[PDB]
């Protein structure tokens, strides 16, 4: 039976009854013409024009004779009508009891979301409830629709998120652009009694890993002279020795071997770097809640994170060159979170800003020593004070060859 | 610079339930707590008068040297423009930040004489880069004295609620026409859970 | 004004109330005065049969529009603002001194540290 | 002659019924055939609503003016074009019903011969007190907003509160 | 059954020059109508009013093609009980319908419609209290 | 008095809501097919209680919609950057990969 179909059923029967209606008008509005004009104005069109007013007549007569079934019909129709009545209100109730019954179901469990203080809202034309799953935080806040799941007869929030599973990846690459380790971002589990809840968590968890990977991806396209790349499915840092950080959006023991020392470090690098990425993210939407009481270029996370990276390899690289030539030198670097009292703010603390690193290197036991205070920034640094005078140096190059000055005599 | 202004009030037992409200729709909130000082000079004009402000929200109770130790602000607050309905009141601000060695003492040097003082208490909520701010004015123990408890203005004291956006040049076009154009925004925002008129001030 | 929509909310609500209350009454009277037949026409009773159906369907419509509106109802009690946000398992509670010490071993990693000096 | 005007007067009367419900009938048609998709259920019930307070009007008019009626017979007037169309004047005076009505008659005529007067009476003198029952009992229930009075002046004391606090922050009136 | 037949006989007619007021009633003589019991039997219009019980009369006269015939009973020589109405249509006669039977009859036509149009639809919407009336 | 508590009340009134529909068809089963009028007595004043105590119950609603003040129309979201449980939320898990 289709919908349209039964329409035309419906119009068929109420056109027959219209046109015996409409034949009844007739015929009478025809007998009244004889003693009132007005009276045939209701008479078809057609019946006007070919049917002359006061053509129908009548006589006072007949009986009319009284019928036998006529009077049994009258009795079967009433009493079938009323029993069908019954059967129908015990119809209509059997069925809306059930109806209710599953409604009672889906406002329990609409109870335990609001229990939970979860914001929902109905939209003005929709007459349906939704939960703001992106209620904690991230840049997109969306909402998703809550429903009866028709198949399993269980409920579920549906969502205009593109997957199902979405975290944060960040790997590390060989001068082969092979996998030499790699971290997913995983969530706490928190411990859900309902399906309905379970389901809002979920959605949160993808939302805001999709938030992190496109401020991430955002963040790529701002800095291209880092060597920065992107395909918009991955972000690849060139590092040191031909290796590559490639940052994605995963989407649907024996503890004394050499090999396996290295792996278990570079499990605890990206793990680290995964985290602190996370946690700047979580800085710069705090930034955020400032900023829309009162957005420019793209969240700092990816580049403070490079900086503190060329930091370890360029003081390595120092390093290097006076060990290569003995020469006695003292690395005193002072790391913003080394003193911080909690986490919000070891969160402020994760930045380039108040970044020193001293040294004192020794050209020789019987000559003075320099100090050297390296201070690097972001765009575009060393301060080298020895015997004679203070000299600040553009890049490690110019200050390593200064050193050289210093030694060589002997 | 220009301030455009709508006007409205929450009474004493529904601030919790407007400010609850408040919290759950627009960015915020923000304690706000000032000390204002009103000085007139020597019929009589109230946009010729001077009002001081200083901001002692995160300042300290005890402290028995605040007038030239806490930041004052000098506010010039005219009168709106008059027969204003089913639009919002506009009037001119003039502000001017002072930093010196002694605020307190200067004021008085101009010709003006002391008036009044009312402390601005309550929280102040963010949306559309155009400002809410639902506060009570109350009378100190002593005068300019931070030392508490305040005493409110009657018994039950209600909650005075006032939006403000800000046009910093008379002189535009697009500016002075979006603060009045996100304005309807914000009040068919808050007038769902609460009420705004156009007062004159 | 507030109080005038808090007044016409209530309003509505009842109006659709009273009228769905009123039918369910109504039609179930109007079933009761036809049900009688002992004396009438088989013409006469023919269109009573369609009443007192037309009636039974009113009924049952009378009772869904009580559905409707405790829905709504519902819907409002679920539409109110909560007081405050809702709690995580923040159980497994940071260590910041963990993080501290991982946070320099990787920064220093293959260098050389001043001795504390 | 006097009851001619009778008969008239209620034919009249019944030309004015059938009027209402041919009006009633055309609109409900014109209400289906604009969605061109089954109208909504609420309109369809109400539409048919409107069909049973028409038909009971006719029915309740049909069996007031039953004998007057039942005592009168129509025929063509000299004026009829008897020649050129009798099978109209034959169908504007047709007394057959419709063959799904004669089935139906015939099926239920049927059924009730297929189960196989005094108590007819006895069980219609039951409905009648049921219908008295209901009404008395009806009474005993009642059926269908000062504080919306004690909310409303706490708007204005505070109006005028508020016009007094905002001289004090300018002027300084207490 | 005699309310809704319609007789002819085309034979007689022409058989006799056609149908005037004349030969009329004696037509309707031939139609299973009329009753071998009346007084026209024994039987003009004036030994009509004479005689008492049921009688048969043109009431009225449009020739050569509509006759309204009445069947009556005679009460006296004044009063007249009308019975039944018939009349004689292009040499076709029919039996004057009764103005209730066939009033009654199309309101009971117009109705049987109604129930059959009602009882079908009502079945069709399903009614969920989130999702309102749907059509399946 | 909460609001969670006024909806699991209404869940109440909503079981009883069908049953209007069954002591309606009951009172005409009692004469209909019974012919007992004092069958009829008992579910008639079922049938009116049922639904005297539904109209009222919801009417009582919604006036408590009224008292609680709920407003009217559903409100544009607030957007939370960040907030206080999912900050420790990220707190946790970054030092649990530490």
């Amino acid at each position: 039976m289709d919908s349209q179909a039964y329409k035309k059923e419906l119009i068929e029967q109420i056109m027959i009854a219209q046109t015996e209606c409409s034949l009844a008008l007739d015929m009478t509005s025809l007998l009244l013409s004889k003693f009132k004009e007005n009276s045939i104005e209701t008479i078809s069109p057609f019946l006007k024009s070919t049917v002359p007013p006061s053509s129908l007549q009548f006589s006072r007569s007949q009986p009319p004779e009284s019928k036998e079934s006529d009077a049994t019909l009258a009795k079967c129709w009433k009493e079938k009508s009323l029993t069908s009545s019954c059967k129908f209100l015990f119809e209509a109730k059997e069925r809306l009891t059930s109806v209710v019954e599953t409604e009672h179901e889906y406002y329990t469990e609409l109870v335990k979301v609001k229990e939970a203080s979860w914001p929902l809202f109905n939209s003005q034309g929709s007459n349906h409830l939704s939960v703001q799953y992106s209620c904690l935080g991230g840049i997109s806040l969306g909402l998703g629709l809550i429903r009866m799941k028709p198949e399993s007869k269980s409920f579920e929030v549906q969502s205009s998120l593109l997957y199902s599973q979405a975290a944060l990846k960040i790997s590390i690459l060989n001068k082969d652009r092979d996998e030499i380790g790699s971290s997913t971002w995983s969530w706490p589990s928190q411990n859900c009694n309902s399906v309905l809840l379970k389901d809002i968590y979920k959605l949160q968890e993808i939302l805001f890993e999709m938030d992190i990977w496109n401020s991430l991806l955002q963040e790529a396209q701002s800095c291209g002279n880092q060597g920065v790349n992107f395909t918009g499915d991955e972000i690849l840092v060139p590092i040191s020795d031909d290796h590559v950080v490639r940052i994605t959006l995963e989407t649907s023991s024996t503890n004394f071997v050499t090999i396996k020392q290295e792996k278990e470090l570079l499990k605890c690098l990206c793990d680290t770097l995964n985290a602190i990425a996370h946690i700047l993210f979580l800085k710069h939407c705090r930034k955020s809640d400032r900023r829309s009481q009162q957005d420019a270029n793209a969240p700092l996370i990816l580049r403070p994170l490079i900086f503190y990276y060329n930091l370890n390899q360029e003081s390595l690289e120092f390093q290097r060159w006076l060990k290569q030539r003995d020469i006695s030198f003292k690395f005193m670097p002072n790391y913003p979170w080394e003193k911080a009292k909690d986490f919000l703010e070891l969160e402020n603390s994760l930045s380039i800003n108040r970044l020193s690193i001293s040294w004192r290197i020794m050209v020789s036991n019987f000559e003075p020593a320099i100090f050297i205070q390296h201070t690097p920034t972001l765009h575009g640094v060393w301060r080298c004070k020895d015997q004679y005078s203070s000299n600040q140096f553009s890049s490690l190059k110019n200050v390593c060859q200064y050193i050289e000055h210093h030694i060589n005599s002997l | 610079m220009q301030e455009l202004y709508l006007l409205g009030v929450v009474p004493s037992r529904r601030f919790e339930a407007v400010v609850n409200s408040l919290s759950k729709t627009l960015d915020g909130p923000k304690t706000i707590l000032e000390f204002w000082v009103v000085y007139r000079p020597k019929p009589r004009q109230p946009d010729s008068w001077l009002r001081l402000c200083s901001n002692i929200e995160s300042h300290d109770e005890t402290d028995t040297e605040w007038s030239k130790n806490t930041q004052w602000s000098m506010y010039l607050e005219g009168n709106s423009e008059p027969k204003r309905e089913d639009k919002c009141g506009i009037r001119p601000v003039n502000r001017a930040k002072l930093t010196n060695g002694s605020v307190t003492e200067f004021v008085e040097k101009m010709g003006y004489e002391f008036s009044h003082e009312y402390i601005i208490q309550g929280l102040e909520y963010f949306f559309f880069d155009t400002t809410v701010r639902i506060y009570q004015t109350l009378i100190p123990s002593q005068q300019r004295s931070i030392k508490p408890p305040f005493h409110p203005m009657n018994e039950e004291q209600p909650w005075i609620l006032h939006v403000y956006t800000h046009v910093a040049d008379a002189s535009n076009q697009v500016a002075m026409a979006k603060a009045e154009a996100n304005l309807t925004k914000v009040k068919t925002l808050l007038s769902a859970f609460c009420d705004l008129k156009n007062v004159r001030l | 004004s507030f109080q005038r929509q808090l007044v016409q909310r209530t309003n509505t609500l009842n109006s659709s109330i009273d009228n769905a209350t009123l039918t369910i009454l109504s039609r179930f009277q109007d079933i009761l005065d036809i049900a009688i037949n002992e004396g009438k026409d088989k013409y006469t009773v023919a269109p009573e049969v369609y009443q007192i159906e037309c009636h039974t369907v009113s009924m049952v419509r009378a009772v869904e529009q009580l559905l409707d509106v405790s829905r709504q109802i519902k819907s409002y009690w679920l539409t109110n603002s909560l007081s405050t946000s809702f709690p995580t398992v923040d159980y497994s509670e940071p260590d910041l001194e963990k993080v501290k010490r991982t946070l320099t071993k990787l920064q220093n990693h293959l260098l050389e540290v001043s001795l504390i000096e | 002659d006097i009851s001619t005007e009778k008969t008239v007067e209620s034919l009249e009367a019944i030309r004015h019924r059938i009027a209402q419900i041919v009006q009633s009938l055309t609109h409900f048609l014109a209400i289906l055939h604009q969605s061109e998709s089954l109208s909504p259920w609420p309109t369809i019930h109400k539409n048919f609503n409107i069909l049973l307070s028409q038909i009971h009007s006719l029915s309740n008019n049909l069996a007031a003016h039953s004998h007057t009626l039942q005592t009168t017979s129509i025929y063509p007037s000299l004026e009829f074009p008897v020649k050129e169309q009798e099978p109209l004047l034959t169908t504007l005076l047709r007394t057959k019903a419709l063959p799904e009505v004669e089935e139906w008659e015939a099926n239920t005529l049927q059924e009730y011969e297929a189960s196989i007067a005094n108590d007819a009476y006895q069980k219609d003198q039951l409905w009648d007190q049921a219908r008295i029952i209901f009404m008395e009992e009806r009474e005993n229930y009642s059926w269908f907003r000062q504080l919306e009075i004690d909310r409303a002046t706490e708007e204005q004391n505070a109006n005028q509160m508020l016009t007094d606090i905002l001289s004090f922050m300018k002027s300084g009136k207490r | 059954d005699l309310t809704s037949i319609q007789w002819r006989m085309p034979e007689w007619v022409q058989s006799m020059g056609g149908l005037r007021t004349e030969n009329v009633l004696e037509y309707f003589s031939q139609s299973p109508f009329y009753s071998h019991k009346s007084n026209n039997e024994m039987l003009l219009n004036s030994q009509l009013k004479r005689l008492t019980g049921i009688q048969f009369v043109i009431i009225h006269e449009r020739p050569p093609f509509l006759w309204v015939i009445q069947k009556q009973n005679r009460l006296n020589e004044n009063e007249v009980k009308p019975l039944t109405v018939y009349f004689v249509c292009n040499e076709n006669i029919y039996m004057a319908p009764n103005a209730y039977t066939l009033l009654a009859t199309r309101m009971l036509n117009a109705t049987y419609c109604f129930q059959k149009a009602l009882t079908k639809i009502e079945k069709f919407p399903q009614y969920n209290p989130q999702e309102g009336y749907t059509y399946p | 008095s909460s609001d969670t508590q006024q909806v699991q009340n209404i869940l109440e009134l909503e079981a009883k809501i069908p049953d209007i529909l069954s002591s309606a068809g009951k009172c005409i089963e009692a004469i209909q097919l019974n012919n007992s009028l004092e069958d009829f007595r008992k579910y008639s004043k079922e049938f009116l209680e049922t639904v005297e105590f539904i109209s009222t119950g919801l009417r009582r609603q919604a006036l408590e919609l009224e008292k609680a003040e709920v407003p009217v129309v559903s409100l544009q979201p607030k957007k939370r950057y960040a907030s206080t449980p999912l900050s420790n939320l990220i707190f946790d898990q970054s030092s649990k990969l530490m």
